[PDB]
């Protein structure tokens, strides 16, 4: 391989999160959005991306995301997203230099197909490693990179801005039976926001404004109807919310039970969708109680967060409370038929100062790694086998 | 365009209209199926011979043909470099359509640039005249839709050389 | 884009940021550029000084070209002692900015501006030794030829910037000429690169275009470098040579020139991957024309009604 | 299948995508009671929509929340899209794509609240806003024409070269239907019948759609008129008391021929079709000529077709062809290339999306309905 | 593992071409003594200028086998080369009065042509192949696509 | 066969060597749409090219790539060759030999970029670039001759005795049939007539072919048409409308004859003519006087050849003959003669073969080729 640094692209449903391994953050996180216009042909040159493109919605450019729910569904557009990446942000040659690219664990076969030809063909990258994503977020979550720092044995669940996925994995490997997905995550949340100040006719409803009051006002409370009850209760519960128009003024919003409603997304899916219905700490439960019997305690002990998504205020203690609620209640319908107490499992969430990009941090620490070049797709494996090469499952069992 | 490609595409037409002869067959080798029979080739009696029709070295059909099933794969026109990487990456953008235009493979057939599988279900569900006329309205066209891409490519390297040398 | 930034964005941002912050955090930051370039910035012994270093193979080179002299001249009293794996560096005292935004706008500009600052040596020997011929051959008429023919190889300047790519540049009395001895390893580049080398030097014929300099091609080498060590004729460089006439380094005008120079090859490699965006874009296109072809061949039947969700409706 | 909701001036007409006619066909009006309600019970209501309002009419004050092509009450806008849904097509809006219209040169802020309330008062899953005149296009089986289209507020021509449209060649005249109606209510003064509330509104509007007509030549059906019983008729009022009229059948209808009937300086129908036309690059004048395609209720008069024909015939050149295409159908044109439209498969790519207003606010219709 | 070993190669052997095909009644030296007395009538009718009977002659027997390529290519050398020195305008009144199995021989011929440009001129093969489908119809090829494989 | 084009400025002229007239000949011209596509599934293309952009040109701005014999736009002109090769004649360019055509002292860009594109693009086995005015004598039979050309574009004289051309004695003038059409817009400007567009060109270019003719004495033309309507004649526009034309009739083509009414000092037709002669060797002057051959569509006036001899009769020592050969095919006369020289059994080495040409690069042109 190549002595140049490994360039490490999260890139979410949300936000890409772009920059070189051993860094002690990304260089750039931006929203995995491109604008793009809707006598020589030159539309496809005339784009822009990330914070970029947010500036030129007043210029006539359609907004889109080329990821949803944590897939890819735009390759014009995430070639173009890439491209731009690569050559204006990182301002890298791709023939330098041996690339970490990620996605979700369910992934097509053909997104990961599709993206190998764009790193090879269009872009020619030296090699590229397409990484398990919340794999990487386990590595994030050591307290240094020190061998004796490692615990190869945790739960991890992230939720980003578009899937939620809870992930095994035992002394390093995934175990890929037991993956669960919800599809809400962030963006599912900000849509319930908007909703909920819409519903109420507030000044603004705009999707800046609903996110800003995820990130500012929103938490996770015990109870919604003991909740609701609070914001009785106690009058300084309902926040004032100050916002700027696009047209240039200013605005101010009551923002009310959406604080604790909106969160509560994930502990009750049934407030967001008609098609799951699973809640996260019974989701948890059900990913390892199907994971194999000598790894559960192992699984229980280090469940890390990872993901944007996971970092409301009060998070990690709902889930942690609620799941040693699940777990507690199984093990004494056996002590009660038993007739001898156990020793208990210990539920631990793990909420940790990476927790914002654990991906990407995850990434750089394993791409920093002496044989990360031997784990890569070279270029020489293309030109034999071409985008096929990526095409099998890595997480999963495969069948031939 | 048919002037020079006249006699092989009435060659070609002629020959996948006298092959699309096809049949519902269940498997004599796997029970309570049925298969594509050109395409694996298991039980040679309901085989018939493989024809080539050919304008030149490099422009060429292979038709395979079966009870239930026909393959047809193309060579195409690459006269140059660019036409070489043009027709590669036309052909795997169209068969990456595939699944809509039904009787597309996902893959050629080794030293063939792109290949059709048209199948008893498509005989059945589709109008097969029209498929012909597809097929033959797909090597009629093709030779003037990647002349026009490597077009499009000078009139590219154009703008950027003159927006390149005119900010001195 | 249709045209490439000349500075490293990535420290422009983080200079802009740091330049205007209240409580500005720690930083361990390497950075890669084109050309094999790479910088590092860092806040080694506090938060308060950043030390930005640059890493680039042919520094050596470049100063035998007076390099050192033009770096302390544009970065004055915050250049540094060489960080160990870097050639040049500078530390910036968060402390000791400039007292206006638009100084310190224009520091985090200079900062970000540091490769083609380095790689500018050359170039400022070429122009400001074409002003002393140029005014030996006002003074001499008839003497000019010989100034001109011994400038061409006492003060030819070659730097071998990247392994695959040679710029070599002389003065002569009215002009600086630069050749680009110019390749592509990759083989769909080297493809489209023979399109793009073709088209450049084709626009320059053109009417629109004469106020540039003058462009001339070829893959032997150009007979004044022909005998430079490191030119091969054989080895499938082409040679793109650019005539810089007074012109085109005026003193409105050196700054600019000298930018848009360099970034020669690295706006043809960009454009070389950014023409195959086009070109699938062009394809699908005309997928979706075939389309059409074998839609022909579905027989014609109602679907029936369904709501946007997919679940079937019942009415009309 | 998705519904499309020609949300005109004087009828809404709605139905689904793919249907051969609009099956909801009622009065744009909102109708509250203008009277001493004293019978506790009764089944009343505090307001009544359409149909309902239109045959409770002489204890409402009748009022059309759109005049001129532009919504002035949104708050009865709504109540009456509410009405469309869940009264007259019986639905759910959160199930439909809804392509909704209206005529060019309208406010932008009417695109706006228009996207704003069908996405977060109706909850749409999708929606679009066609210039009505583009979509009786498509009804006509046409791709090149110039559409005369006139509703009850707003008469427009849109000349369109095959699948262009030239927009600075787009005429509005803000004189229709009710224009016509008022009109009709001065003149019937006149006789001896006077015809005051928004309730008498509604019956000498219904007394303009079957007795009114348009004269082949104006001052020869007016020295008819003025000189014979033959061209004069009687109508039945609510009251069964008769109505006997003459002149008032072709002076009211004339009013779109000549505009200062009711004090406006403008261009006829017309002419202002003609000067829509001469707008146009003169290669494509000929073409537009061959097609002059009428549409909406204010065309629907006996004679208009044989009338604009004439009227065109002596503005163009001698030495072409002027032909004038009104349909028997041309009463629901809009709607009916509304429904084909909607049911196109490239169409189903056009949509406004829900996801995609969220992202973007309702400035989303100004860049992507044209 | 296991799911790789064919064992139904070994277990049921399937039918070969000579099950659907029947056997050769004549041995190699055989028909390459008999084809080897028509190449030269062949070659030797394009001297006196009568092409049309060099292939009416030469399409009297065909040889088949993959036990015989060498005189099968030496076959298909003189086919081509006859077709190439018929002149066009005789083609039409040439097909008319072929028998159905001299018919099925000539599309069948033409056909090997067709499959090795680097050897034959597939021009005046896909004019021939027009001519003999526009009189003899789409029934010709369907006899190609069933024929033997060994010619 | 070879392929032979006339790639005129104003016309495509294309065809198969052998046979007697173009296959194709039909405009040189890319349109492409000004105004917004409104309805959905419409044939809408990016670009238009010859009769199809003349057809639609009302809806089209149409440009020419080729400008005074010069290709100004390559995109252009790629469009227009891949047109000819797969639309117009339908036959593979890699296939056939191709003879392009081309003004004398043309910037030698043209040539070799017209080359490299035949031979990269369009991988020809082999081309030729002959000069228009040689062919010219090819299609007249002649060997001997001073041939005046006149295209679209680009005017100009070559000198020939017995198979030599005389180089110094070549004569361009950058005045054709534009620059009538130009000034033809220009003073029908003054009888109130407005053509400005692209399309308006192409409708002043129509009635400059039909109504446009040379006047045998200009001033007492211009007494004439002030004396009386007898030189008037009417033509029809598109839009049926009809404009009346009078000396602007032949005052238009005497632009030829009189440069200075588009405001250039130059020599017009007649005394280029003779200066091509008076640059010639005194002995071949008395044969090329006798042998002036016209061709192109510029020469097409009725009455030019009776101008043109009476003008070269007054220049000329009136001891000799002056003959012109003006022949009544002389608007395809180039392609004709094209047609001659790629069909002749001693020009098949003449040639630039693509394996000549990828050892030498383009400027293997100006070593093969005149
Ligand atoms: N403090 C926070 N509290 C709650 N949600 C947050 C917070 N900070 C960021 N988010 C949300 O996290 C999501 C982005 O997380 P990220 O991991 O970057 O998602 P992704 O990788 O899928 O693009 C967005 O919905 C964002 O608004
Ligand atoms: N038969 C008719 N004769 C005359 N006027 C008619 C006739 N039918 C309908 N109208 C008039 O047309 C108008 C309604 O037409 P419509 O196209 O539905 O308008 P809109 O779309 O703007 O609501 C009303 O003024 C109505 O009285
Ligand atoms: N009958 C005519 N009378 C006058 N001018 C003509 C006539 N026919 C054609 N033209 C002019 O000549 C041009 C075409 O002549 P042509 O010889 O084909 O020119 P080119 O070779 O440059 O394309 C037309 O575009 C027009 O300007
Ligand atoms: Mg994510
Ligand atoms: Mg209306
Ligand atoms: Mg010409």
């Amino acid at each position: 391989a190549s002595f140049n640094v490994p360039i490490i692209m999260d890139n979410g449903t949300g936000y890409s999160k772009l920059g070189y391994a051993g860094n002690d953050a990304p260089s750039y996180v931006f929203p995995t959005v491109i604008a793009t216009r809707s006598k020589r042909a030159t539309e496809d040159l005339d784009f822009f991306i990330g914070n970029d493109a947010l500036k030129k919605a007043s210029a006539g450019y359609s907004l889109d995301y080329p990821i949803r729910h944590g897939q890819i569904e735009n390759w014009d557009h995430m070639e173009r997203f890439w491209q731009q990446s690569l050559f204006k942000y990182l301002r890298c040659e791709p023939e330098d230099h041996y690339f970490l690219l990620t996605e979700p664990p369910l992934n097509p076969p053909e997104n990961r197909e599709n993206t190998a030809e764009i790193m090879f063909e269009s872009f020619n990258c030296a090699g590229l490693y397409i990484a398990v994503q919340a794999v990487l977020a386990l590595a994030a979550s050591w307290t240094s990179s020190k061998v004796t720092d490692r615990s190869l044995t945790g739960t991890v669940v992230d939720s980003g801005d578009g899937v939620t996925h809870i992930i095994p994995v035992a002394e390093g490997y995934v175990i890929g039976s037991s993956i669960k997905t919800m599809p809400l995550a962030g963006r599912d949340v900000t849509y319930f926001v908007q909703s909920l100040l819409r519903d109420r006719n507030e000044p603004d409803s705009s999707l800046k404004t609903a996110e800003r009051i995820k990130e500012e006002c929103c938490y996770v409370c015990p109870d919604i109807v003991k909740e609701f009850s609070r914001f009785d209760r106690e009058p300084d519960r309902y926040l004032k919310y100050a916002s700027e128009s696009i047209t240039g003024h200013s605005t101010t919003i009551d923002v009310g039970f959406e604080r604790f409603l909106a969160p509560e997304i994930f502990f009750n899916p049934e407030i967001a969708s008609s098609d799951f219905l699973t809640p996260l700490p019974e989701l948890v439960d059900n990913v390892v109680q199907s994971s194999p019997i000598d790894v559960r305690k192992g699984l229980y002990k280090n469940i890390v967060l990872s993901g944007g998504s996971t970092l409301f205020k009060n998070f990690g203690n709902r889930l942690q409370r609620d799941l040693k609620r699940i777990v507690d209640e199984r093990i004494h319908r056996s002590e009660m038929l038993s007739g001898a107490k156990s020793g208990g499992v210990d539920v631990n969430v793990i909420s940790h100062k990476r927790q914002r990009n654990a991906v990407w941090f995850g990434g750089s620490l394993l791409a920093q790694t002496p044989e990360f070049g031997s784990y890569c797709h070279t270029k020489a494996d293309y030109e034999e086998y071409g985008a096929s090469i990526a095409r099998r499952y890595q997480i999963f069992g495969n069948s031939l | 365009m048919s002037n020079t490609l006249r006699p092989y595409l009435n060659a070609v037409r002629s020959t996948l209209t006298a092959s699309l002869a096809l049949e519902e067959f269940s498997s004599e080798i796997v029970e309570r199926q049925s298969q594509p029979e050109v395409e694996v080739g298991r039980s040679p009696e309901i085989l018939l011979k493989p024809l080539v029709v050919s304008r030149n070295e490099q422009e060429q059909c292979l038709i395979e043909s079966s009870v239930n099933s026909v393959r047809f794969s193309i060579r195409i026109k690459q006269v140059d470099e660019i036409e070489r990487i043009l027709v590669r990456k036309f052909m795997q953008f169209l068969m990456g359509r595939a699944e809509s235009f039904f009787i597309l493979r996902r893959k050629p057939v080794q030293g063939y640039d792109i290949s059709f599988l048209i199948t008893n279900y498509h005989t059945e569900e589709m109008l097969k005249h029209k498929l012909v006329d597809f097929i033959i309205e797909f090597m009629e066209e093709v030779d003037a839709e990647i002349s026009e891409m490597k077009l499009f490519l000078n009139g590219r390297a154009r703008l950027v050389a003159e927006t390149y040398l005119s900010c001195f | 884009m249709l045209s490439l930034d000349y500075n490293n964005i990535f420290i422009y941002e983080l200079l802009t940021e740091r330049f205007s912050s209240e409580n500005p955090s720690s930083i361990d930051q390497v950075v890669t550029d084109f050309d094999g370039v790479t910088f590092h910035i860092s806040t080694p012994e506090e938060k308060t000084k950043i030390l930005i270093s640059l890493s680039m193979k042919c520094y050596p080179e470049l100063v035998n070209y007076g390099t050192l002299d033009l770096l302390k001249q544009i970065y004055g009293a915050y250049v540094h002692e060489p960080e160990m794996g870097y050639n040049f560096s500078i530390l910036i005292d968060l402390q000791q900015l400039p007292a206006t935004d638009e100084e310190k706008e224009q520091l985090a500009m200079s900062i970000s501006m540091l490769k083609r600052n380095v790689l500018a040596a050359p170039f400022h020997r070429a122009f400001t030794k074409q002003a002393e011929l140029a005014d030996l051959a006002r003074k001499d008429p008839e003497n000019a030829p010989m100034l001109d023919k011994q400038a061409t190889s006492q003060e030819l300047m070659a730097i071998h910037y990247r392994d695959e790519e040679t710029i070599v540049l002389w003065p002569e009395h009215d002009r600086v000429t630069v050749v680009f001895s110019t390749k592509f390893r990759e083989e769909t580049d080297r493809i489209f690169g023979k399109v793009f080398l073709q088209e450049f030097v084709d626009a320059r014929r053109r009417p629109a275009i004469q106020t540039a300099p003058q462009v001339l091609f070829s893959y032997d080498p150009p007979l004044e470098i022909r005998d430079i060590q490191g030119i091969q004729k054989g080895d499938d460089f082409g040679f793109v040579t650019f005539v810089l006439f007074e012109r085109h380094f005026t003193p409105q005008n050196r700054e600019d020139c000298i930018s848009h120079i360099q970034v020669f090859r690295n706006t043809l490699h960009f454009h070389i991957k950014a023409s195959k965006a086009y070109m699938h874009q062009r394809m699908r296109k005309r997928v979706a024309d075939f389309q059409k072809v074998l839609n022909r061949a579905k027989p014609d039947v109602e679907l029936e009604r369904k709501t946007a969700t997919g679940r079937s409706f019942v009415r009309a | 299948t998705a519904l499309v909701c020609d949300n005109g001036s004087g009828l809404v007409k709605a139905g689904f995508a793919g249907d051969d006619a609009p099956r909801a066909v009622f009065p744009s009006i909102v109708g509250r009671p203008r009277h001493q309600g004293v019978m506790v019970g009764m089944g009343q209501k505090d307001s009544y929509v359409g149909d309902e309002a239109q045959s409770k009419r002489g204890i409402l004050t009748l009022k059309y929340p759109i005049e001129h092509g532009i919504i002035t009450n949104w708050d009865d806008m709504e109540k009456i899209w509410h009405h469309t849904f869940y009264n007259e097509l019986r639905v759910a809006p959160e199930e439909h794509p809804t392509l909704l219209t209206e005529a060019p040169l309208n406010p932008k802020a009417n695109r706006e609240k228009m996207t704003q309330i069908m996405f977060e008062t109706f909850n749409v899953p999708a929606m679009y806003v066609a210039i009505q005149a583009v979509l009786s296009l498509y009804a006509s089986g046409r791709t090149t024409g110039i559409v005369l289209d006139s509703g009850d507020g707003v008469t427009h021509n849109v000349p369109i070269y095959e699948g262009y449209a030239l927009p600075h060649a787009i005429m509005r005249l803000d004189l229709a239907g009710r224009d016509l109606t008022d009109y009709l209510m001065k003149i019937l003064t006149e006789r001896g019948y006077s015809f005051v509330t928004t309730a008498e509104r509604e019956i000498v509007r219904d007394i303009k759609e079957k007795l009114c007509y348009v004269a082949l030549d104006f001052e020869n059906e007016m020295a008819t008129a003025a000189s014979s019983s033959s061209l004069e008729k009687s109508y039945e009022l609510p009251d069964g008391q008769v109505i006997t009229i003459g002149n008032e059948r072709f002076r009211c209808p004339e009013t779109l021929f000549q505009p200062s009937f009711i004090g406006m300086e403008s261009a006829g129908i017309h002419e202002t079709t003609y000067n829509s036309i001469m707008k146009c690059d003169i290669d494509i004048r000929k073409d537009l000529y061959a097609n002059n395609v009428m549409s909406g209720g204010t065309t629907m008069y006996p004679g208009i077709a044989d009338r604009m024909q004439k009227e065109i015939t002596a503005l163009a050149p001698s030495t072409m062809k002027i032909k004038i295409i009104a349909p028997p159908e041309r009463k629901y044109s809009v709607w009916i290339g509304g429904s084909i439209l909607a049911s196109l498969s490239t169409f189903q790519q056009m949509w406004i999306t829900k996801q995609e207003y969220d992202e973007a606010g309702p400035s989303i219709v100004h860049r992507k309905c044209f | 593992t296991f799911r790789t070993l064919d064992v139904d190669s070994i277990t049921e052997p399937v039918l070969t071409e000579q099950d659907i095909f029947p056997i050769r009644n004549e041995t190699a030296e055989q028909v390459q003594a008999a084809v080897s007395q028509l190449i030269p009538q062949a070659r030797s009718a394009i001297q006196t200028g009568n092409a049309l009977q060099g292939l009416k002659t030469l399409l009297s027997y065909v040889p088949y086998g993959n036990d015989v390529q060498e005189v099968r290519t030496q076959y298909l050398n003189a086919f081509v080369d006859v077709l190439s020195n018929i002149r066009a305008a005789d083609i039409p009144a040439f097909v008319k009065e072929c028998s159905t199995e001299e018919i099925d021989n000539i599309v069948n011929f033409i056909y090997r042509g067709l499959a090795n440009p680097q050897a034959y001129n597939s021009s005046v093969l896909l004019n021939w192949h027009e001519k003999v489908v526009e009189i003899s119809g789409i029934g010709c090829i369907v006899r190609v696509l069933n024929s033997r494989p060994d010619l």
